[PDB]
């Protein structure tokens, strides 16, 4: 759809369980593990996939492709190996707190840590 | 009056010194548990790499 | 036939000539006293397979003879398996004669397809007032049972067997994954003295699968599959609403990471196997609600080193739909069953699943049980009478609610002398809808202790004085 | 020798008042603020403005917050850390020192929250 | 039977024979060197190929040097003539005073005595140190251990027991130094001539010395401790005297075998040691015993790596020691010297049927007031010292005087201190500590007990501080 002038949208759900599936095929080939027994090329796994989601110019049709991956953290750990390899790729974040979901605020969006860099200039002037 | 004013503020100021010491005691429990797993993981790789190169 | 070439520990290598068997088959060693079943796991090339044993390996000579079944491990299945005890290979281990039945089934079987799943959530009712109101049970889901010994856990097992066979008509299977012999003998005789198993006729309600603790590490991992084949017979052939008990799920994970290290594989994170997420996948996806019937599972969960983010209790947690926790601090308060009402959660607790009548009743119960938890500290430290008159009723009502959650069980009729009550769903919602509004507040506390519905509560206030 | 004897002396006073504040964070977090000395309620009350005076609104981040990008000269970031380490500005709150350029806009911000 | 060299990797030399294979644990002489290089056989590999470990360096070795065989393990010279001489691993003298001329040669590899050759009697050997004799008494014919990290005093405390014990002792004495600084083997040869223990002019010396230091190849720091307790086995067995034995250090026996291991073809165990760690340790430590033919007192210094007694090398020597003296850096940084931990040192004869009921209720009376002092420090950190009651302001002030009274000025540490060397007897150590506990010295400040001898000097030092106000 992107190369033929249409707009698409894709939700990967989730990229955490992909990287525990690439870990299994790597260690079953006897490859040297790294941090958290992961292989050395986990960054090649998620960068070569999320680089395709782009917007072509008007001479190429004018379509687009938006991505929205999902990462699951273990007890608020936003300083682990996998949730930092994907923060350093995507153009922003949306944080969901497990201790605002218990207090009755839903959707529990952490407004302090949620940022979107490039998408701020493209919104409605009414909004 | 002054021994009642003092003995009530000893009740409050010893209460916030146990909330702040229990708020601090959960944040070091997660870091203890990340680091406990990371040492079993690290010294497991050294045995495997020592046997594979042999 | 084949021949044994290598014997190293609990790993035997078998050399064939023509009929090379595929993976997940089952061989059988010829010349020995008891059955020794080998399970093929790898094709090593030049007609050689890599097998894991299921019993003792000593006495095996290099160059013996080994047959082939041509199929996986096939167990005796049927309706006449109710009330017997078997190991992982279907043999009976209680010296009551051979089990005789019509058909057999294989334990390594695929999941149901995508077009056979249920498209809607549905609540399973078990009769207990604390379970079916605050942490209800979905039909087909996986349940985690927190708590251990000395809390009253083995009664809650023996009573959920009895109530489903009364209100729903579905039997159960018990699978002991690496369990102690001393504690797997007392559960045999505790079920006899409560009626759910019976040595005289065909009114039994369970089938026991016991793979005990002193068995080789390949034989402690397949027990949760043998005890799931039997549970699939009563859904695929008869269409019942079966239950399934695994005790526990950590000894299924831990017994997996000792086969994957005897087979020469590089370990993952902290010591587990590389395949920690598919062995939990290719077991717990067979526990589902198809179009014929369902299978519901209650599993015991042991957390190692009090780490909730260890990979063994983190893989399991993505499969559960409801958790119930047995607190010992409610067992010293006198309440039975000792289920904590505040620290139990359910995923199907939702206004678009169980409706708005169940929701706003069970929402207010956990809110009022928090206010008594916050006001019990001012009363213990400062004193009683300083708090308002609007708060004295919340102290009085929350001691009515947390005693109305008690319920006498049918499995304990001989000992505590009371009558076992099985409460349907529409009585438990009607009851707590009136305690909150102050409608039955003038009656004393002991009218609510150990009754059935709300009707038997006011019939007990008359007998006082 | 290279940067001078006046640049080198103000830059070492800043690393001294920020290290002594770092050794009191284990006590302020437990026993609170009312357990310190009287001269150590001044190391805390001055290091919490030097920390906020090391903030600056960048020029490329105009599209983040909508604030103007500010640039300072080298001779004026020596004067800003002398009139704080001496005690000239002990009558202003900490949030008046937040996200400004040179030292003259700090007193042009504390008149707003009056 | 000659053989050739086919491979050299590091300190592990492979030697292929042709017709006669020597057994494991032998000696092979490399022909072609100007020095003597001995190879010790360690493994068999098939097709007449052994794998050896080298005692000296391996520079200048070429593939094809013809290697002889001895037919026996490393037989050092032994006898009465080796007293007052320094010798090598293979028995050569390095004191440059001539050849050791004796009649008996003895291999260093031999068995352990059986179960019906053990002795069972226990005694008490008095030293004169106040911390040692009170809370963890040593014993005649018993194995003693000196734990602790790096730079707390293991070499000085083992230099103190040669000062007190070795000159008042009747029989002989042996010092094996394994893997320590080559400087400190010269401050022993020059602190034992000026005290007359080593005599360079006649035949009245009482000390032998065996030295393999930390400049040697790692195949030679693991056969020196077997050479120390071979000379010390001659005196116990072929003669009948009472022998002592001092070993420093003994952690460098385990570490020097964890370096040749991975080239011999072994998978590593936990944190990096060899798989055969607790077997060759227990094969050496079963020859240092008291049999029915003699008695060997033995003091050993044991390095603990980076202050962790859960490391697998120090935490398996505990099964071979009767009296452990755990040193500590948390005491030494107070100024309390010798830094011996009282709540971590044990003995097998702390027993009211052996040391009497009066010594026993004094030892446990000291540890009970020190351990109860530990739990009181957790309150003073939040409350303060003055807000305590008057009843536990006294058990602190009694405990602080017991901490300071244990520190004693040593004799061989005069050049550090300038103070004089004290030696408190056993009957005075108990009577000093009864009176601080009962309260007979509550009128003195804490400084009157620091670095004193008996309790008599604790009040003489108290008045001399008073007059300078
Ligand atoms: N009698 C003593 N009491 C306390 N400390 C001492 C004494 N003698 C030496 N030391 C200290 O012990 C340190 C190391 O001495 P030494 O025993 O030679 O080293 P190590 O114990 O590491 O082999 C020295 O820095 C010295 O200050
Ligand atoms: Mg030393």
């Amino acid at each position: 759809f992107r190369d033929n002038g249409k707009h698409a949208l894709i939700i990967y759900d989730d990229l955490s369980k992909q990287a525990v599936a690439y870990r299994q095929m790597s260690l079953l080939l006897r490859r040297p593990p790294g941090r958290e027994a992961y292989p050395g090329d986990v960054f090649y796994l998620h960068s070569r996939l999320l680089e395709r989601a782009a917007k072509m110019n008007d001479a190429f049709g004018g379509g687009s492709l938006t991505a929205l991956p999902v990462i699951e953290t273990q007890a608020g750990d936003v300083s682990a190996y996998i949730p930092t390899n994907v923060i350093s790729i995507t153009d922003g974040q949306i944080f969901l707190e497990t201790e605002l979901f218990y207090k009755g605020i839903r959707p529990a969006i952490n407004v302090g840590l949620s940022v979107s860099r490039v998408g701020s200039a493209a919104q409605t002037r009414a909004m | 009056e002054s021994t009642t004013s003092e003995q009530s503020a000893r009740m409050t100021a010893m209460d916030n010194a146990s909330k702040n010491a229990s708020e601090m005691i959960d944040k070091l429990t997660l870091t203890f548990n990340r680091t406990r797993q990371a040492v079993i993981t690290k010294e497991l790789i050294e045995i495997i790499s020592g046997a594979a190169a042999l | 036939t084949g021949r044994i070439v290598a014997v190293i520990g609990a790993v035997v290598d078998v050399q064939f000539d023509e009929g090379l068997p595929p993976i997940l088959n089952a061989l059988e060693v010829q010349g020995r006293e008891t059955r020794l079943v080998l399970e093929v796991a790898q094709h090593l090339g030049e007609s050689t397979v890599r097998t894991i044993a299921m019993d003792g390996t000593e006495g095996l000579v290099r160059g013996q003879k080994v047959l082939d079944s041509g199929a996986p491990i096939k167990i005796p299945v049927g309706p006449e398996t109710l009330g017997r005890i078997m190991n992982v290979i279907g043999e009976p281990i209680d010296e009551r004669g051979p089990i005789k039945t019509k058909q057999f089934a294989a334990i390594h079987a695929e999941a149901p397809e995508f077009m056979e799943m249920s498209v809607e959530q549905e609540i399973l009712v078990t009769g207990i007032k604390v379970v079916d109101l605050l942490a209800p049970y979905a039909k087909g889901g996986k349940i985690g049972l927190f708590g251990g010994a000395g809390v009253g856990k083995t009664v809650l097992i023996m009573e959920l067997i009895n109530n489903v066979a009364k209100a729903h008509g579905g039997y159960s299977v018990f699978a002991g994954v690496g369990e102690r012999t001393r504690e797997g003998n007392d559960l045999y005789h505790e079920m006899i003295e409560s009626g759910v198993i019976n040595l005289k006729d065909a009114t039994s309600k369970v089938a026991l699968v016991y793979g005990q603790m002193n068995e080789p590490p390949g034989a402690r991992a397949r027990v949760a599959l043998t005890g799931l084949t039997v549970a699939e017979y009563f859904r695929d052939q008869e269409g019942q609403d079966v239950l399934l008990f695994i005790d526990n799920i950590f000894r299924f994970t831990q017994a997996g990471s000792e086969v994957s290290a005897l087979l020469g594989r590089i370990p993952s994170a902290v010591g587990y196997q590389p395949t920690l997420a598919t062995d939990m996948g290719t077991m717990q996806e067979r526990i589902t609600t198809t179009k014929k019937g369902s299978i519901t599972s209650v599993q015991a969960i042991y957390v190692p080193a009090d780490d909730l983010t260890d990979p063994a209790p983190a893989t399991t947690f993505a499969h559960l739909d409801a958790t119930t926790v047995l607190s010992r601090a409610i067992a010293e308060l006198g309440i039975y069953p000792a289920v904590d009402p505040l620290d139990s959660t359910s995923r199907i607790m939702d206004p678009n699943i169980v409706g708005s009548e169940h929701y706003d009743v069970a929402r207010g119960v956990q809110k009022i049980l928090q206010d008594y938890k916050s006001l019990q500290d001012i009363i213990a430290i400062l004193g009683m009478d300083e708090l308002s008159e609007e708060d004295k009723l919340t102290v009085s009502r929350a001691r009515k609610i947390q005693r109305f959650l008690s319920q006498p069980f049918q499995v304990a009729e001989v000992f505590t002398g009371h009558l076992g009550k099985l409460v349907p769903l529409k009585e438990t919602i009607k009851g707590f809808q009136q305690i909150l509004a102050g409608e039955y507040d003038h009656l004393p506390e002991q009218a609510f202790y150990m009754v059935g519905p709300i009707e038997e509560a006011v019939a007990k206030a008359d007998k006082l004085a």
